RNA sequence: CCCGCAGAAGAAGCACCGGCUAACUCCGGCCAGCAGCCCGGUAAUACGGAGGGUGCAAGCGUUAAUCGGAAUUACUGGGCGUAAAGCGCACGCAGGCGGUUUGUUAAGUCAGAUGUGAAAUCCCCGGGCUCAACCUGGGAACUGCAUCUGAUACUGGCAAG
């Protein structure tokens, strides 16, 4: 059975980047979608597009630079068997900051550095690099 | 608590001139500075990684005349302090009263300086300081007291110093026989041959 | 200009009809005190020739690196077959912290101020290979700015 | 290895036994030598190794190697022992120069380690 | 002579990239001037222009 | 009761007193309610060897407290220092 | 604590030098001997002695014991095809986990504040003993607990899908 779709999304992205697929697609969700927002906002993806009424289908379009993939690495941090909450002062850096770490906060989803600026911690969803 | 033996032997062992003798007479004339001490001097096989580090450590220790526990303590202090660990250590070493005196030129050798310090010749801010390990601070004037000012050795030392170029981080007066420790020295001011990093590594085993 | 460090030598043997025929292996490495680095692993009946062979091999098949002023550009891992490696850029003055062959590779690489430990096997050869790997994988902030279509300030 | 399993039954610390229990955590202990004698080593050595069975203060009976060239030891000979095993069934070392044990004769190096006085000359 | 007509600090080292008295016998630190030498550290023809 | 007294907190031959409010029955350097100042007998010149938080004193006495003689002596000195 | 007197005067050992591991030569027969792990049978840098040397230093060594290294119980931080390691196979309570959308709550969770969190100890900045040790002002911290006010992304619960 499916226990974590955020995980499934990250894996699918990983494999599409691995396989030189232009895009990748999967069932759509709100959190999934705000994550896609984020990633675009940080320019690891070219664009996402959700489609469907009933069981809508999210479609990420992947990004390749000088051939190689652009999401060097992507790895979940919290998870249903083990969640990972942090205080603002406790926010990690991804790749010494050359990367990002997606985080949910009470003010929606967003990367680590935006969170720092805002001044509030939350749930570290995943590192991207 | 002090090394009382042959000084040039140590130098020989190290490889370099450690400045353990005044410098009236050149070190090559006094001893086989290239050849290592003992029966098996001429033989010189390449040392190990540990060994080189150890040697380096010894050199520095030898130069200043600091035994091992004290050295370790100094290292620890340096580590604790903010900034480049090795350079901090170096600074600390410099800061020693005897070393400062030597730099100024009131002692021919560091040993001489140390002796002077011991024998209540030197004052730091007009107060007789007897400890060779006393860490002299910025803007701390350090002078020969009026009793020890008549000594022929002191003037000789001064003369010797003069032949040698002066350190930028001090300011000394030959007539007044009082020098001001203006600031703690920068790494650039000290000798380049000392690999502080090796020393640091040795203690970071 | 280029300096060079013979890290390790080891005697090795071939069993034959007659007996044990010994040769020797030489693991050297070189760097120009800048990003470039390269290692040579030569073999010969006699040591001098083996090391000369490794010096040849290292001189070529070098590899460039992005080195922040005297140190790395970020914490990295790098692995070869039993020697996994974690290095972390370290403050000026700290010196090169590392055990052995790794110390040498860094030393020739020109880096000065690091924190480096080695997980797993310490076989000189594999671990130096892991070092060169973790140094090659490493990217500089400008280079991320490039990959991602951005200004460096955008990344800070 | 599971978190829950460790919860259920936690990790167990390997208790190593002391290899000198007769000392019972005493740096030394006194004894009387029920019998002195020598014994032969397991392959690949060849010696007539001097040794003595000692009934201890505490009531343990054990056997003690004897360091040095020549001892004075007898039965009903009050001795001290320190520990240290010789490479069978022997784990303990006689402190030369202690309570009946002489110091080795005519030794000049490691005079401490066999209880021998500085020479005077 | 230190420091006479034919000085060390005022002009340069007689030998190329060498402290005439004693330090720097390779090609790494060209320039350092220790207390024991009161000497610059450059080429053999550097004294001809100074 | 609760008395304002001294506590020898220093080094051999070099006492350095902390004045404290503490219940009487407690040991000298033992359980103290609170610390209202200090006394440095061996104070050098150009340093304040003595310092007292007078209101906190003044509160406690009104709470109905007893004052060591020395502590009294020290208060006077300050009022006269003043 | 200071002042006066005399004169180098009254003041250096331990351990080791096969490798690990800094330190090498000569002289004496698998014995005597060494040894932490991996020498000795006639040329022993590994036994004993001398020489020389290395490292510590009013101490130096052994023994004892704890943590380390040991990621060698692996939370951080391990593994199980052949090296130890998948139940012989199933059902299945307890138990752990839980697709998706809306609504709510605020329990976990984050934010802010109050209370506490002895003193001492650690450390940061200072002061005082001729320095240090030591004493010592002020901070910081004491990761925590309780109580208030909030946030609602998630997890949770309640209601509908
Ligand atoms: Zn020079």
């Amino acid at each position: 059975s499916m226990q974590d779709p955020i995980a499934d999304m990250l894996t699918r992205i990983r494999n599409g980047q691995a396989a030189n697929k232009a895009a990748v697609t999967m069932p759509s969700s709100k959190l999934k979608v705000a994550i896609a927002n984020v990633l675009k906002e940080e320019g690891f993806i070219e664009d996402f597009k959700v489609e469907g009424d009933t069981k809508p289908e999210l479609e990420l379009t992947l990004k390749y630079f000088q051939g190689k993939a652009v999401v060097e690495s992507i790895q979940r941090v919290s998870r249903p068997g083990l969640r990972i909450y942090k205080r603002k002062d406790e926010l990690p850096k991804v790749m010494a900051g050359l990367g990002i770490a997606v985080v949910s906060t009470s003010k929606g989803v967003m990367t680590d550095r935006a969170a720092r600026q805002a001044g509030l911690g939350g749930e570290i969803i995943c590192y991207v690099a | 608590a002090r090394y009382l033996g042959p000084k040039l032997k140590l130098s020989r062992r190290e490889g370099t001139d450690l400045f353990l003798k005044s410098g009236v007479r050149a070190i090559d004339t006094k001893c086989k500075i290239e050849q290592a001490p003992g029966q098996h001097g001429a033989r010189k096989p390449r040392l190990s990684d540990y060994g080189v580090q150890l040697r380096e450590k010894q050199k520095v220790r030898r130069i200043y005349g600091v035994l091992e526990r004290q050295f370790r303590n100094y290292y620890k202090e340096a580590a604790r302090l903010k900034g480049n660990t090795g350079e901090n250590l170096l600074a600390l070493l410099e800061g020693r009263l005897d070393n400062v005196v030597y730099r100024m030129g009131f002692g021919a050798t560091r040993a001489e300086a140390r002796q002077l310090v011991s024998h209540k010749a030197i004052m730091v801010n007009g107060r007789v300081v007897n400890i060779a390990s006393y860490q002299v601070s910025p803007n701390d004037v350090v002078s020969i007291r009026e009793k020890a000012k008549k000594q022929s050795r002191v003037k000789a030392a001064l003369e010797l110093a003069e032949q040698r170029e002066k350190p930028t981080w001090l300011e000394v007066d030959a007539g007044k026989m009082e020098g001001t420790f203006k600031r703690k020295p920068e790494r650039s001011d000290l000798s380049a041959d000392i690999n502080e990093h090796l020393i640091v590594e040795l203690y970071s085993k | 200009e280029l300096q060079e460090k013979l890290i390790a030598v080891n005697r090795v043997s071939k069993t034959v009809k007659g007996g044990r025929i010994f040769s020797f292996t030489a693991l050297t490495v070189v760097g120009d005190g800048n990003g470039r680095v390269g290692f040579g692993y030569g073999k010969a009946r006699e040591v001098p020739a083996a090391i000369q062979k490794a010096m040849e091999k290292a001189r070529r098949n070098m590899i460039n690196v992005a080195l922040n002023n005297g140190t790395l550009q970020h914490p990295v891992k790098g692995v070869h077959t039993g020697s996994r490696v974690f290095m972390q850029p370290a403050s000026e003055g700290t010196g090169i912290i590392a055990g052995g062959a790794m110390r040498a590779v860094l030393e020739v690489a020109g880096v000065h101020n690091v924190l480096a430990k080695a997980y797993g096997s310490t076989n000189p050869i594999n671990v130096v290979r892991a070092t060169i790997d973790g140094l090659e994988n490493m990217n500089s902030p400008e280079m991320v700015a490039a990959k991602r279509g951005k200004s460096v300030e955008e990344i800070l | 290895a599971t978190v829950n399993q460790l919860v259920r039954k936690p990790r167990a610390r390997k208790v190593a036994k002391s290899n000198v229990p007769a000392l019972e955590a005493c740096p030394q202990k006194r004894g009387v030598c029920t019998r002195v004698y020598t014994t032969t080593p397991k392959k690949p050595n060849s010696a007539l190794r001097k040794v003595c069975r000692v009934r201890l203060t505490n009531g343990f009976e054990v056997t003690s190697y004897i360091g040095g060239e020549g001892h004075n030891l007898q039965e009903h000979s009050v001795i001290l022992i320190r520990g240290g095993r010789v490479k069978p069934g022997v784990r303990y070392h006689t402190v030369r120069g202690a309570l009946d044990c002489s110091g080795v004769k005519d030794r000049k190096q490691a005079r401490s380690k066999y209880g021998v006085k500085r020479p005077k000359a | 002579e230190r420091d006479g007509l034919f000085c060390a600090r005022i002009f340069g080292p007689v030998k190329d990239y060498e402290c005439l008295c004693g330090k720097y016998k390779r090609l790494k630190h060209r320039g350092v001037i220790c207390e024991k030498c009161g000497v610059e550290v450059t080429q053999t023809k550097v004294r001809r222009e100074r | 009761m609760v008395t304002i007294r001294l506590a020898r907190h220093g080094a051999k031959k070099r006492p350095f007193y902390q004045v404290v409010v503490a219940d009487s029955r407690n040991a000298r350097n033992g359980r103290f309610i609170e610390r209202v100042g200090f006394f440095n007998p061996i104070a050098s010149e150009k340093e304040e060897g003595t310092r007292l938080d007078l209101d906190r004193i003044a509160h406690w006495v009104g709470q109905g407290a007893t004052i060591s003689d020395r502590v009294a002596a020290l208060i006077k000195e300050v009022n006269k220092a003043a």
